[PDB]
């Protein structure tokens, strides 16, 4: 019930992290760095949402 | 921001540190081993956070930053919490040792990795990965037998504590092997972060878990 | 049981799905490009989680 | 590929389909309208799907682009979705007219503004997002406590599946928002394929769960 907020949120600000590093990468106006930084985001979301649903699953069942 | 990220673990830990004090400032004969315990891991977690955020212990390996104090941290804190979880589980000194040494072998493994350029942290990284099966092995085997002989209640808390630890700890390797001492796809900020997330659950989660089923 | 696998699958291939897309605007050379990509990927897989976890809230409680 | 996605849509909408179809082929007097409401549900959508993956319906608005047989599907099946709610609520005519109504409202304002630029998009919006939350609230509320009237089978499944459809409905109007209809933040390709999964589940999804529910509510009146 609460860890549901708890865990959007977080995601939500991992999320603004990883928008910041992609602009950052975007600034430079290198292709290839903002790839660099958008598979990172891509592959830590994906780590995310594994730690949130192994806690879910952990807390809740 | 590496530093922030750094500061907000510390704080966390902190916090952590300072609520399990607390809870257990009038714990009796049969719980204050417990409270202590989660203090330790909690607070020298802690530490290793603030050094890392006032810039210390940052080592260039090869294109890479590794952070010690983060394996230094690890080496220490992850034996009190099998320790924790071995207290419920009603083990005695021979089983304690299996357990630690198997804890103790992934940490040092991890660490040794993450400083050595080429193929071989990969086979260092095969050690840490075999222990650590080894170490889950024990936690949802022969230590989920000894800790069903105990009463209900502790039965249940270390179910709760060994479920979280095992699905958790696992996600480590991944973010190792992602990150910067393996294929380095994870930027450091990502990484850094990630661990962050998971420390404090792992730690501080962990204890207020507890700290509730002490209730 | 069953249901985190299902998400836990599906949760990579969104992901594959937002790496393709990061990749094709990457070949484009366009720093831009790349960082729509990128945002896009983001935000999908935040709702991603949201469906994920909602579909958990749905079947398992 | 956004033809590869329609056709993923398609192929799971028609296994759906073929499954309550099957499913239903014995049914009694009494649930035969349940099995032939989900087969139109998934049936329905089945179509819209291999529409569009043969490129039929993709509308050119502005420099977006808008599958009308997408929004042309949802008032069309969604209503049946309700419908089927209806049913297990043991709502009359009236009841029904209310919620069909409310949903009509919702498919119709996104559709609308999906086809118009500028401020009055979000304008239709707002109206389906209102009717929207007329919807859960008849869902939750007075359709709740029409279910609680009957067998606790039937309320059970009844709520299994309206935790099911007030959960992830909620989670279209984000993805109408962020998508091409609305601040364009999410690519076409990323806005089909969260869609293709959400309306994958809440129609085959919801079909398979009643199904697994139908032998525990035919035991709970003798047989
Ligand atoms: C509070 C900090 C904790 C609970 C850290 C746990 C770290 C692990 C479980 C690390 C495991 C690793 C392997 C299993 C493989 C080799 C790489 C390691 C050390 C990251
Ligand atoms: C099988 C297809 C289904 C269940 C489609 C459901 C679509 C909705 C619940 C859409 C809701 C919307 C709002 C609430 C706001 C305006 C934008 C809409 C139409 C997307
Ligand atoms: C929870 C760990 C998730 C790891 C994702 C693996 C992605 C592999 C890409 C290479
Ligand atoms: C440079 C070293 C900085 C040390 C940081 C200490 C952080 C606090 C950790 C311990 C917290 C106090 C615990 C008190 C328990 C009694
Ligand atoms: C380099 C050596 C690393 C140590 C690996 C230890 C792994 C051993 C696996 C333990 C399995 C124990 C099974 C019960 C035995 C009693
Ligand atoms: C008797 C219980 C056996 C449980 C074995 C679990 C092995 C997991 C190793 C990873
Ligand atoms: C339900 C519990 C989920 C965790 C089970 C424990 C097994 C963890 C396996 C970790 C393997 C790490 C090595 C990965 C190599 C690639
Ligand atoms: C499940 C719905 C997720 C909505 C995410 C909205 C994020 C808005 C950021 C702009
Ligand atoms: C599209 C296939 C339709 C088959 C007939 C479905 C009949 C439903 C009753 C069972
Ligand atoms: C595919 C042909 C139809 C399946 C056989 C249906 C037999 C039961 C009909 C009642
Ligand atoms: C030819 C275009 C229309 C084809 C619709 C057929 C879909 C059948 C699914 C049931
Ligand atoms: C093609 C655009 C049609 C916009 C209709 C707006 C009027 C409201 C209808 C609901
Ligand atoms: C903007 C045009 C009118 C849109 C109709 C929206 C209907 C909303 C009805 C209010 C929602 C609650 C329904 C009554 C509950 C009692
Ligand atoms: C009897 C319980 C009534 C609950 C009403 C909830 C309304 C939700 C509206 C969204
Ligand atoms: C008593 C239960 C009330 C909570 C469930 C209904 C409200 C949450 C789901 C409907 C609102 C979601 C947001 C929709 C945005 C348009
Ligand atoms: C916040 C951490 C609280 C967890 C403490 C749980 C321990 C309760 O367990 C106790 O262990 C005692 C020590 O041997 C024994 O006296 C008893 O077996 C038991 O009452
Ligand atoms: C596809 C899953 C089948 C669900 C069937 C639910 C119907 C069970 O209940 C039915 O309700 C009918 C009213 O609609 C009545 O005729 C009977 O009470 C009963 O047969």
């Amino acid at each position: 019930g609460a860890v549901f907020i708890f865990v959007g949120a977080l995601t939500v600000l991992f999320g603004a992290i990883a928008y910041g590093e992609v602009t950052a990468a975007a600034a430079t106006g290198d292709a290839a760095a903002v790839q660099e930084a958008a598979v990172s985001a891509i592959l830590g979301l994906i780590i995310l949402l594994g730690i949130n649903l192994g806690l879910v699953a952990a807390t809740l069942f | 921001g590496l530093t922030t990220l750094f500061w907000l673990g510390a704080i966390g830990m902190l916090v952590g540190t300072l609520a399990f004090a607390w809870a257990g400032r009038d714990a009796g004969s049969g719980e204050r081993r417990y409270y202590v315990t989660l203090v330790g891991i909690s607070g020298i977690a802690a530490v290793a956070y603030v050094v890392m955020a006032l810039g210390v212990g940052w080592v260039p390996v090869a294109e890479r930053t590794v952070f010690a104090p983060r394996y230094i941290d690890w080496i220490l804190t992850t034996p009190l919490i099998v320790y924790f979880l071995g207290l419920l589980a009603g083990l005695d000194s021979r089983e304690f040792g299996i357990v630690i040494t198997l804890n103790t072998v992934v940490m040092l493994a991890g660490f040794a990795g993450a400083m050595v350029p080429g193929i071989e942290r990969y086979a260092l990284f095969g050690m840490g990965a075999v222990a650590f099966l080894g170490l889950v092995y024990y936690l949802v085997g022969p230590m989920t037998e000894s800790a069903s002989q105990r009463s209900s209640g502790i039965k249940s808390l270390y179910v709760r504590l060994r479920n979280l630890t095992v699905i958790l700890w696992a996600i480590y390797p991944f973010i190792w092997l992602l990150g910067p001492p393996g294929v380095a796809l994870l930027t450091p900020t990502v990484d850094v972060a990630l661990i962050v997330y998971l420390d404090l659950v792992t730690k501080v989660g962990f204890g207020f878990i507890a700290l509730d089923a002490a209730a």
